[PDB]
């Protein structure tokens, strides 16, 4: 289950790739809305002219237009405004000569199959007052012709030039939540995509070397049509904010935590109560999935917006946090380390030979409490063997397997959930689930003992009795042999054994975290092993 | 459905050909120039007495008129437990009483056709559009992928292929797997998708004169006569209904119970 | 392969150019569909069934009488759309029998030899603007029978503006033959076995085929379908629907090198 | 009786040689004999059918077996050449200005090729390996091509504009056209008084022998450039007089069906793979 985490790390760059395009781009209830929806729009045309006698014109362009209309839906009037713009233009130019007389068209845009055609689309119905928590949301449309029409030019010497021909298909592609800005309010609306394909009519200008050219240009594109109408349906899931089965809003216009708080500062303690209600051997389970970014993030039941983000935003978050940063320092060290034969002065071992794994650092130091040095060496230690439990240097289940289950069963309960909730969540969970965290190395029948608070264990398998704990060998051992998390710590060892007289494979599997053990000690309800996991789970408190 | 073991061994049970008699009813379907020329207000109760010696219980045997063949195809509603079609046959309508026979010769599970909305496919060799209505003007628009319509443009109607004209009944197939718009009346039509599940055992159809060209399958490799598929000549409709009196157990025989669990609304006339 | 043709082939029962399709469809089919265009629809169509683009190919013809003088087969498959008239129904046999047979034809001299037909697999093919066959049975003698070999008048009349006959005389028997050459010509030809890469969809009508002279057998074989139709728009789509169980009712192992309807050996 | 699998055959050595089978495929074949009108005119003799098939039988065909079909000139025999003897024999005069056409022509009948259809109006064509030509025959058949890139516009030309097509053939009663492999064309063929067909090279037509009259090794019947093979039944013959060229001819019948073999695409054996 700890995979997760790596696997986050490890896509963080595809987090860069989004902010590009986005940068470049600028309980509940399902309730269903299908409507039969009639978008009437049309172009405009901006024609401006160049100086001189009026032979030449500047620019003859596409403009944004808005139309408004009414139209029946199920036995009721709906009033609808929709307003078309097009993208991806085409900007041909006719140029009769450098003289002022000669006919010149400096530029003229015409739509082609490689542009693209936007409707924004509202109405003053019930589905268009729902649609602030969108689920799904998806619209079907017959493909409509705008066929361009003719335009004379304003020459008052010699024949007019016609612009005529010229037709292309929309059809529809997309549909997605946009926004029409009022003057007062703003308000929701639908925005379709068109791709265009050209058609039949190829447009040409008389008095021109120009035929057999093809697209729509934005002279007459409405062929004084007063408006291009598409029939379809489109379809919403909107999510409104329910607390009883009996009621259900008219309108989801209701705020959200989120929308008051970006920093959440009370979801913590919805998790740590969230935490009381976890079962324990189906929590192992769980915790043994190889828990994937499709797995950890398909169960969330987020809206339109959120799921369409959701892991690239929670990447975002944890590419910050002090584990990514813990990683990355690991990283450095050993790659300096084994950059150069220059500064082995610079760090010292607690080992028989130089390793980053086995560096001792600034430790502030705690004259709090009397410490000994081979505790500080050995927290040191372990507070980068976190790091080898997220190297996939370790062999048994990891504290980070438990952290992954505990974060994806409170994720799924927790009704708190939001495109900012989920990152910061993950981030800072995975940054605070177990602190205190304990490792052991095996070697020669005899196990060495770490952990991050300072406490060190040297003991032998066969007879959990106590050893001299030898610093300079631990190290060495750990910088190299596989790692494994003391998710059933000496001291529960030796009480259960005391207590619990286990045999000598269950003790064999005991040390290295065997997930088998571990779950057939639970379903005997032990409580020693309960006793364990249950502090493992209050130490993922977040 | 559950498996059914059986021993080859079993002795076979008494004739149950009367049990059945008393116990269903029987549908006769004719067309109105059989009663034109019949001739005859009470040739209804002749042929129920008829029947009666046959051993059928008065009242059991329905009689239902049509006009014709044209106007049966519009949702033909088959009432009684063994329903027997007289169909006359016409040189120039020999597809729309093929048609006729597709329909009530074999199960057709069918659901709405949306198509001013929506874009219509065929899955399978099982699937057709069935239309019917008082005329059923279809037409149909290949497309493909980029939703581009292969000889037809989706924005005109006139460029669409013509399938049927003024038809009460027409099983359209086209290929499968290829997304089609179509533009059919729907004031005065109705289209549906349906898939046919398997043969309609209490419906035969007795074809009243000419040759056996009933296709009730749209493959062309094959076009079998099943036994509901009866074929007699005539030249008077007295001898037609009495021939018809006499076998009555024959043609019983080459029918079985419905056994469908159905869904839509249609009256029956059963004991 | 001829030297190993007269070797067995042992199987255990216990074990387990590309190919191009051509439709032959009347002239009136496409004038019904008024379309300039459908060519290709269907051959996307097709495509949608795995023929590749330019593998099925449409060839018109005006009717059966026209179709009927001197057929070519081109494809390694023939599906031949063939209308249903009930005043041409031995004409429609006569191609479906000369089409959905191989056959094997020798030039004949009417002027200058007698003829006679030597077994049931042996006709008198003959093909043209207009046939006239004219027959006069003899005897061992070699004086005709009811006829004078003299006076063509008196010759027994078989066939008459025929765009395509296969005349079957009683075999043993020598006939001296009046055919107008000048229009058409005739061969004796002899009947090898089916053609397998040529199947005939009747479109209307009933079943009407008889592609065997004999009087006893009328055999409706799998290459020989028929399909009720009002609009040819529907038979062009069960066509090319059901365009797998056509093929498979057919066998690409028949296409002769050259496109003729009969082997020809002077 | 086994026509539509290829069964290996095991022969073995030693196995006596069987007795001449010439007399008898004499006696139960038939020759044709392919000659121009000006070798009729001038011989200016009638009879000389007559003559010539007493002499063959002299030789030992039976006096109703060897035809002689003529021909205006190379040209006009190069449409649709249909040779349906056991044995075919052409006599072709050898022009110095028509080497390409007697080149296309030897090429047509002296291998068998298997041909299906071509709508230039309707699909795009391309040929798939060197067996595979387009051979194009007509009253005036003239050809041109578009080669088309892989986005389908055309290369050197306009897919609109059959102007700018590159002509490959003008005027040609019969053209044998090779193109680049792999590669679409857009063809532009004068349909209404030709037509051109996509053909394959099976293998030789061992039936058909072609003697060229008084020219020099110059025909080639392979596209390939670096190969210009001279098979068995391609022969030269020098020639003043069509008298001396005909009794050549049929004094060495015996030589000149020697090169030449049964039609192995003909007769019962060859069943089920292409005909008969
Ligand atoms: C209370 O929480 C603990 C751990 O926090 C958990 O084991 C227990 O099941 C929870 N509830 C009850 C009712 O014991
Ligand atoms: C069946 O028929 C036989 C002979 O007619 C008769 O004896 C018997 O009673 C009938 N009924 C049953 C249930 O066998
Ligand atoms: C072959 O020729 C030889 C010698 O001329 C002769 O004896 C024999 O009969 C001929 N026929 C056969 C079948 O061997
Ligand atoms: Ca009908
Ligand atoms: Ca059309
Ligand atoms: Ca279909
Ligand atoms: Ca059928
Ligand atoms: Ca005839
Ligand atoms: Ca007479
Ligand atoms: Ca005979
Ligand atoms: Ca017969
Ligand atoms: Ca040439
Ligand atoms: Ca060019
Ligand atoms: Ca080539
Ligand atoms: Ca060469």
């Amino acid at each position: 289950a700890s995979l997760i985490y790596r696997q986050l790390l490890t896509n963080s760059y595809t987090v860069d790739l989004s902010d590009e395009i986005q940068e470049i781009g600028s309980l509940w209830k399902e309730m269903q809305y299908n409507r039969d929806i009639t978008i009437r729009f049309k172009f405009a045309s901006s024609i401006v002219k160049s100086g001189g006698l009026g032979y030449k014109w500047s620019e003859i362009s596409f403009k944004p237009a808005n139309y408004q209309y009414t139209y029946t839906r199920d036995g009721e009037e709906v009033t609808a405004h929709t307003t078309c713009s097009v993208n991806g233009m085409n900007d041909f130019n006719f140029n009769g000569g450098s003289l002022p007389t000669d006919f010149v068209i400096s530029r003229y845009e015409v739509i082609k199959e490689n542009s693209y055609v936007y409707v924004d689309y509202w109405d003053d119905s019930q589905a268009f007052r729902n649609m602030v928590y969108v689920r799904s949301l998806a619209a079907n449309l017959n493909s409509v012709i705008c066929t361009g029409g003719d335009y004379s030019f304003a020459l008052p010497v010699g024949q007019w030039p016609v612009m005529t021909g010229g037709a292309v298909s929309l059809h529809s592609a997309g549909v997605t939540l946009s926004t029409q800005f009022t003057d007062f309010v703003s308000l929701n609306s639908l925005r379709f995509r068109f791709r265009l394909t050209v058609e039949e009519p190829s447009f040409s200008i008389t008095r021109t070397r120009v035929s057999r050219l093809y697209g729509l240009p934005a002279a007459n594109p409405n062929n004084g049509k007063e408006y291009y109408e598409v029939a379809g349906r489109f379809s919403l899931i909107s999510l409104v904010p329910s607390n009883d089965d009996y009621q259900t809003p008219i309108t989801n216009s209701v705020t959200v935590r989120q929308d008051l708080e970006r920093q959440l500062g009370e979801l913590r303690e919805e998790f740590n109560a969230l935490s009381q209600e976890i079962a324990m051997s189906q929590l192992i389970d769980l915790a043994l999935l190889p828990l994937d970014m499709f797995s950890m993030f398909s169960g969330i039941k987020s809206t339109i917006d959120a799921a369409k983000s959701m892991a690239t935003s929670v990447m975002k978050k944890f590419k910050k946090s002090g584990l990514a940063n813990s990683v990355s320092t690991l990283t450095d060290s050993l790659s300096d380390a084994a950059s150069s034969i220059s500064r082995g002065a610079s760090i010292r071992s607690v080992g028989s030979s130089a390793s980053a794994w086995t560096d001792v650092s600034t430790q502030i130091t705690d004259v709090s409490s009397s410490v000994s040095s081979i505790s500080t060496q050995t927290s040191t230690i372990s507070r980068r063997l976190r790091l080898k439990e997220m190297a996939t240097q370790t062999e048994g289940m990891n504290f980070d397997d438990i952290s992954a289950a505990v974060l994806k069963t409170k994720i799924d309960r927790s009704t708190q959930i939001s495109p900012n909730t989920l990152p910061d969540i993950v981030t800072e969970a995975s940054e605070k689930f177990i602190p205190n965290r304990a490792y052991r190395v095996i070697n020669n029948d005899e196990v060495f003992e770490a952990g991050t608070d300072g406490r060190f264990f040297a003991y032998r398998v066969e007879t959990f009795d106590e050893i001299p704990f030898d610093v300079q060998k631990f190290a060495d051992l750990v910088t190299d042999s596989p790692v494994i998390s003391a998710i059933i710590d000496f001291k529960t060892l030796k009480n259960l054994n005391d207590n619990y007289g286990i045999s000598r494979q269950q003790a064999f599997n005991l040390l290295r975290s065997d997930p088998r053990v571990l779950r057939e000690f639970i379903n005997q309800d032990n409580p020693i092993i309960r006793n364990r996991i249950e502090q493992l789970i209050m130490q993922c408190r977040l | 459905n559950l498996p059914i073991t059986g021993s080859m061994d079993t002795a076979y049970a008494n004739s149950t050909q009367e049990e059945t008699f008393l116990t269903s009813t029987l549908c006769l379907y004719y067309p109105t120039e059989a009663a034109t020329e019949i001739n005859d207000n009470s040739w209804k109760d002749t042929l129920s007495q008829l029947f009666l010696t046959k051993g059928w219980p008065t009242g059991s045997v329905y009689f239902k008129e049509y006009t014709d063949i044209a106007s049966f195809s519009v949702d033909p509603q088959l009432y009684c437990d063994y329903n027997v079609v007289l169909m006359k046959y016409d040189a120039t309508l020999q597809l729309d009483m093929s048609e006729l026979a597709d329909l009530i010769l074999n199960e057709w599970l069918c659901n709405p056709m949306d198509i001013t909305l929506y874009y219509y496919q065929q899955t399978d060799e099982a699937n057709k559009w069935i239309s019917m209505g008082s005329s059923c003007t279809i037409k149909v628009c290949p497309l493909n992928t980029q939703t581009l319509g292969i000889g037809c443009l989706t924005t005109d109607t006139a460029t669409f292929e013509e399938v049927a004209t003024a038809e009460k009944l027409v099983i359209t197939d086209v290929v499968d797997g290829v997304n089609h718009k179509l533009d059919v009346t729907t004031a005065t039509c109705t289209i549906r998708n349906c898939k046919k599940l398997g043969p309609r055992e209490n419906v035969a159809v007795i074809q009243v004169g000419g040759s056996d060209v009933l296709d009730i399958t749209a493959d062309p490799t094959t076009a079998p006569q099943t036994e509901r598929m009866m074929r007699i000549n005539w030249k008077k409709w007295w001898q037609v209904f009495y021939t018809v009196v006499d076998y009555v157990n024959q043609i019983i025989q080459a029918m079985s119970k419905r056994s469908r669990s159905l869904n839509s609304a249609a009256f029956y006339y059963r004991i």
